[PDB]
């Protein structure tokens, strides 16, 4: 019987918005 | 202490579970160059190395997360928590599935999780710290995400979006639940008194 799995709708931050706010510094 | 409910309720477990998933996940992150190396930090934990980004919203959402994992793990309603790698066109590439059982009596022959859980967790820390080893290289532009398979069982008819302290979660489709006969690694297996744990990887094949 199969269970119930379940994600977040929403993604974690983008790589990219990431690597802007470091190169940022 | 002959029961899960003498530790408090299960909140004992629950809170040093996911102050575990945070570290392990937050070091995953790394390891698999998710996101660039310059986000993380050298710190320590459980008396061993670990790496921690700094980036104030990657935080706020792994936190978020857990906040939602808490209360599914305090109710005893978790058998997985994954953190699943996404290629680029958003299928899952790897797997990290920490596998968890909660049995209602204490194991009275196992040791000790409370006494020994720096020695216990690091051991877990270490094998994802040089897990790159053992791993396919992914491709890049890899994302993340967190599956939690929970011990309830399906009713036919259930609303997809299900709301855990106050943040939309989605029952996962086909795209992120399935792999094709994945390569299974196994990196440690831990039997306490309180806590049952092994955390592998699923590959793709």
């Amino acid at each position: 019987d199969k269970k119930i799995v379940i994600m977040p709708c929403k993604c974690a931050p983008s790589r990219q918005l990431v690597q802007v706010w470091l190169q940022a510094k | 202490t002959l029961t899960r409910q003498d530790l408090n309720f299960g909140q004992v477990v629950a809170d040093v579970l996911c102050e575990f998933l945070e570290v392990a996940v937050h070091l995953i992150l790394y390891v698999r160059e998710v996101y660039p190396v310059g986000i993380f930090q050298k710190r320590k934990k459980y008396n061993v190395p670990v790496q921690m980004s700094c980036h104030p919203e990657l935080n706020q959402y792994i936190q978020d997360t857990l906040h939602c994992v808490k209360p599914l793990l305090e109710k005893n309603d978790v058998e997985k928590v994954v953190v699943v790698i996404l290629d680029k066109e958003h299928r899952p590439v790897e797997k990290f599935v920490f596998e968890i059982t909660q049995p209602p009596l204490l194991s009275i022959s196992s040791d000790s999780l409370l006494s020994h859980v720096e020695q216990l967790l690091a051991a877990f820390i270490l094998k994802i710290s040089v897990c790159d080893a053992v791993l396919d290289h992914n491709p890049p532009g890899c994302t993340f995400t967190v599956l939690v398979h929970t011990r309830e069982a399906a009713t036919r008819n259930m609303e997809k979006i299900q709301v855990i302290k106050d943040f939309p979660w989605i029952l996962a489709d086909e795209q992120d639940v399935h792999m094709h006969d994945p390569r299974l690694i196994p990196l440690k297996t831990m039997t306490s008194d309180i806590l049952k744990m092994q955390l592998y990887v699923e590959e793709r094949a």
